[PDB]
């Protein structure tokens, strides 16, 4: 009941700001929102420190409403509500002079409430309430300024592509009903220990759960929906790409650690898709001529990293990366957001550059961020990244092809981060800006984000240096293991990650400074700017053809109706043939008469 | 007791037709709403308030009534939807009377505790519907009318042979449902009778090839769509199946099940998919309704109490949110004068809270969890998947097409650049709105409480298909 409060406050608040909210002064919906979120984090951390929480309630028969707050749930909850709160305050700042302040912070509280509903669930349909709900609130925020056509269709595409995934989720969820009949994650896990049964069907359920996860965490093929989420206000992009949403992609796997830990094929494939998503996201990252998009591809890439982690059976590692990334990505996005509140939303790259001296304190932020994403040797993103790189080699499912690949991906993730920072802050000048730049309530929490960025860091350090996180994560859920580990060579590996990342950052610094950008690479910049031409291909045999089939089936239906009219006319016609049977000549009626009578007497025998 | 709740909208409608004025029938629908709700709360069980009276003693037809766990909310649901139709309304023809009549008729329909009386109501509901169609508007009024009416009638008249056959071939003394169930029909007797129930029931569901009447009906009624809203409460086919068709002659359904599940699936997919291409609210809501019904029927046909409960539930609630969307559409008509989707884009800035209301309704429609649609859609998914998984799957490329049509419509109607600007909200429309939202939210958040009456019926009539 206290557990439900965490969910209730930024709903009650959402409801105030959506319903009233325009009845509030310009700071206030932000103040309420950030206030209810403030003690959600707080008042749920009280629960976590007190050892745990449980909730069970009335719902669809056989499917009660069950919230379990344990370590695995608490970790997520602290990330979401904390970073989310920071983003609430930041949103108090960046949202100003904009009508529908009410709308914004209503949507914000709402979002928080929904995520809390998702991560605290002991039953998959409650989890599903979480899923569709968070998808909805994303839709709502992304279109916040509605007067623009471009930022409308974005959210539509979001919730559609995403609902493909939700459909997978539903299907998998139906699969484990017919099978077990519980649909409560705790008892569903306790029912999955032992011999199991009908393994093909279980693998299918997990695979559809994943088909959902792909949508929610923006992996391939449903990758395409995330880049266009730039449309919404920047702190919305901050909330989606870092502290909420995609992370649930990973979390669904992490609570389902029990389910996937017994599925070698599926997990192999998860790691494959993770690697491909990382690589794709990274190659197409730097060509981007827009500041937002170029960061979004790093979101995609890094989430690919996490799915690689959770792929090979390193779940706590995937969550480590989730954590570090939750810090440095939020840092990046809030940085870039601060940047275009300065240029009045100029939001371009080629139209930018040479902001180093002129911008105080922002340079520090964006630098810390791009370096953590680059995986600077002492910084969070580093520790997470080779936690993963090592987990590749060490964990089951083999990591040999994967390691090298992920390492090259580390090179590129370094490179594009550096292109970003270079093209944004260096290389002469273009455009206009005058006095204030950063207000107090933006950079103040953004600083804290830089802090967390650097020091997310050492919470898990390779083993002689204490691994604080792994024991926290493993027992409560994330149960099952089977891993070797090794040393002397391993620090060789860490050294390799450090060295390679360091080399990659500087190579990025010079190249993307360059100006020659020679020959083939410019084509590469085109392709990367155009995202390797995926959407054009999705409207090839997928979208436009489905859209057309709607019409085809429509006209078919129209024709159906017309054919029914055909029968009506057939009966009419037959009728007047029968009405033509009567000419009006009496001899005619007499002959038809005797005819009929003989027909009857014939019938009688 | 039951018969009062059954009769209340009927009388009020008369008092609206000849009687004056328009306003009273609104609180009439409200009263029906309150009483039906009252019977909904305090229910003892299957019997509730039982009623038996002689009708044709010699024929064996008696007035037979009561509220099941099923009949139940359906009084509340119908009372509600029609009430909104009364209040927010604006058809105001003095045929809001024709509406209250139609509401009451449907109430009588669900309460029927014997076959022939059920039959009687089933056929009777047609008339106001055709009237509020015919004389209350539309240019193509007469042809659409012949379409809707003749589809229903050609479906209907043969069923009387089955309702006779159900009594006569089973040697049931009366038309009482209890009695009829007490004497089961045998192989290739139950076959023909089930089939005869199945045509009349399929055409009113609707399923895929037989739905061609639904778009013309909803287009030509009075544009507020009171007539339309009540027309959707008239979509009762699934209820008739589960209550009557399957339990009286299940042996045939055992054979027909594959086909029925298929048709339900294809209705759902085709419905949601075709809905996309729709350029107007009447047509769109029509095809959407077709999809939902697809889902419900899918749920029922699977056996599997899960799916069935989902189906009936989805039915009940979709009456409400669909009827709501109809009334709402009409209300934006009266202020604008057009039901076209593409023209007149800006609304959202112009209309202060309508975006929220219409959105809520549409979210309920696509079957989002927390709103009325998802419990039914999901339980349905479960059961459908139990019987035939494939058909559950085909049926469930629905949600994709559903979100497609619904979001496309919502965006292009509300979100974009300003027009002139629109009237904000009517005082009727406010009651409409809030009450709607309340209904949707309550049926969505507590799918447990509603549908508890559905649960015994669900599993028992599923096992009816068992040994």
């Amino acid at each position: 009941m206290a557990l439900l409060g965490t969910i209730l406050l930024p709903l009650l608040g959402f409801a105030l700001l959506g319903l009233f909210g325009k009845r509030m002064r310009e700071p206030l919906p932000g103040v309420l929102a950030s206030g209810l979120v403030l003690a959600s984090f707080l008042l749920g951390a009280g629960l976590l420190l007190s050892g745990g929480a449980r909730f069970q309630a009335e719902w669809l028969p056989g499917i009660p409403f069950s919230l379990l707050l344990d370590n695995l749930s608490g970790f997520m909850l602290l990330i979401v509500t904390g970073v989310g709160f920071l983003i609430h305050v930041y949103a108090i700042g960046y949202m100003g002079g904009d009508p529908g302040y009410s709308r914004f912070f209503a949507y914000f509280n709402l979002f928080i409430a929904m995520m809390l509903t998702l991560v605290l669930a002991d039953s998959y349909p409650v989890m599903f309430i979480g899923w569709e709900g968070v998808g909805l609130a994303s839709f709502l925020l992304i279109g916040f300024w509605y007067k623009n056509p471009q930022y409308a269709d974005s959210a539509r595409k979001a919730f559609i592509v995403n609902r493909i995934g939700d459909l997978g989720f539903m299907l998998g969820m139906a699969i484990l009903w017919a099978l077990y009949g519980t649909l409560s994650i705790s008892e569903l896990k306790e029912a999955m220990e032992g011999p199991l049964k009908n393994p093909d069907l279980l693998a299918l359920a997990g695979l559809l759960l994943f088909l959902g996860a792909v949508g929610k965490s923006a992996q391939i093929p449903l990758m395409v929906w995330l880049p266009d989420a730039m449309a919404g206000p920047t702190p919305v992009s901050a909330l989606i790409h870092a502290a909420t949403m995609v992370t649930a992609g990973v979390y669904l796997i992490a609570r389902s650690s029990f389910l996937y830990s017994v599925l070698p094929d599926v997990s192999y494939a998860i790691a494959v898709v993770g690697l491909l998503t990382a690589a794709y996201g990274a190659l197409s990252a730097f060509g981007q001529t827009d500041i937002k998009k170029i960061v979004a591809y790093s979101t995609i890439s890094q989430l690919g990293y996490m799915f690689l982690a959770a792929g090979v059976g390193a779940y706590w590692v995937a969550l480590f990366h989730v954590f570090t990334h939750a810090f440095f990505k939020a840092l990046l996005f809030l940085a870039s957001g601060s940047v275009i509140h300065a240029l009045g939303g100029e939001q371009d790259v080629r139209k930018m550059g040479g902001l180093w001296k002129h911008l105080p304190q922002t340079r520090w932020h964006a630098l810390i961020g791009a370096l953590a994403l680059g995986g600077l040797p002492l910084l969070s993103g580093f520790w997470s990244k080779d936690a993963i790189l090592a987990a590749t080699l060490t964990y089951p499912f083999g990591g040999v092809g994967f390691y090298v690949g992920a390492l090259l991906v580390a090179v590129l993730t370094a490179m594009y981060a550096m292109r970003w920072f270079v093209l944004v802050f260096l290389g002469e000048e273009r455009g206009h800006h005058h006095p204030h730049e950063a207000p107090p309530v933006m950079l103040w929490p953004n600083h804290l984000l830089a802090l967390g960025s650097v020091l997310a860091g050492y919470l898990a350090l390779p083993h002689p240096l204490p691994n604080v996180l792994e024991p926290f994560l493993k027992p409560a859920l994330a149960e099952v293991e089977a891993h070797h580990l090794s040393l002397g060579a391993e620090w060789g590996l860490i050294a390799l990650s450090a060295a390679v990342a360091l080399l990659g950052l500087w190579a990025g610094f010079v190249f993307f400074q360059r100006k020659v950008f020679p020959a083939w690479y410019l084509a590469f910049e085109a392709a990367s700017r155009e995202a390797f031409y995926v959407d054009r291909a999705y409207n090839a045999l997928i979208v436009n053809p489905l859209k057309a089939l709607a019409e085809a089936l429509f006209y078919g239906d129209r024709g159906l109706l017309s054919g029914y009219f055909g029968l009506g006319g057939a009966a009419r016609s037959l009728g007047q043939g029968l009405a033509r049977l009567q000419t009006g000549y009496l001899r005619v009626y007499a002959l038809l008469f005797v005819l009929g009578a003989l027909l009857l007497l014939g019938v009688m025998r | 007791m039951v018969v009062l709740a059954v009769l209340l909208p009927v009388v009020f409608g008369a008092l609206l037709l000849l009687g004056l004025p328009r306003a009273l029938g609104v609180l009439g629908a409200g009263l029906s709403f309150l009483l039906n709700l009252y019977l909904f709360l305090t229910h003892p069980g299957g019997v509730a308030h039982a009623f038996q009276a002689p009708l044709l003693p010699g024929a064996g037809v008696y007035w037979a009534f009561g509220l099941d766990g099923l009949s139940a909310l359906f009084f509340l649901t119908i009372a509600l939807t029609v009430f909104l139709g009364a209040l927010v309304a604006r058809v105001e023809g003095r045929f809001l009377g024709l509406a209250l009549l139609m509401e009451g008729l449907l109430l009588g329909l669900f309460a029927a505790r014997d076959l022939l009386v059920f039959y009687v109501f089933f056929e009777a509901a047609l008339i106001p519907a055709l009237l509020m169609l015919y004389l209350y508007g539309g240019e193509g009024r007469t042809r659409a009318l012949y379409t809707f009416v003749l589809f229903t009638l050609v479906g209907s008249l043969p069923m009387l042979a089955a309702v006779l056959g159900a009594r006569l071939l089973s040697g049931s003394p009366t038309f009482l449902l209890e009695d009829l169930l007490a004497h089961p029909l045998q192989e290739e007797a139950a076959f023909w009778v089930f089939l005869g129930f199945a045509l009349a029931f399929a055409i009113k569901t609707p399923l895929f090839p037989l739905h061609a009447w639904l778009p013309p009906f909803h287009q030509e009624n009075h544009p507020s769509g009171l007539a339309d809203a009540l027309g959707t409460l008239y979509k009762v086919g699934v209820f008739a199946f589960f209550r009557f068709a399957i339990p009286l002659a299940p042996e045939g359904f055992a054979q027909a099940q594959g086909l029925l599940l298929f048709l339900a699936a294809l209705s759902a997919l085709y419905g949601a998919w075709v809905a996309f291409a729709a350029k107007d609210f009447k047509t769109l809501l029509a095809y959407a309704g077709l999809s939902h019904m697809g889902v419900a029927a899918l749920g029922v046909f699977s056996g599997t109490p899960e799916g069935a409960m989902g189906g009936l539930y989805l039915l009940a609630a979709s009456g409400v949110y669909t009827g709501g969307l109809f009334l709402l559409a009409g209300r934006l008509y009266e202020r604008t004068g057009t039901l076209e989707i593409g023209r007149y884009r800006g609304l959202a800035q112009s209309a202060p809270g309508l975006a929220a209301l219409a959105l809520i309704l549409f979210l309920a429609m696509v079957g989002l969890p927390g709103l009325s649609g998802f419990p039914g859609e999901f339980l349905t998914l479960l059961g459908a998947y139990k019987a035939s998984p494939w058909l559950a799957a085909l049926a469930f490329l629905s949600v994709i097409a559903s979100a497609a049509y619904a979001l496309t419509a919502f965006q292009k109607t509300f979100w974009e650049e300003g027009g002139s600007g629109v009237k904000d909200l009517a005082g009727a429309e406010w009651g409409f709105a809030l009450l709607s939202v309340l209904a949707l939210l309550l049926m969505g958040v507590f799918p447990g409480y509603f549908a508890r009456g559905l649960h015994p019926l669900a599993e028992a009539f599923a096992k009816l298909l068992g040994g």
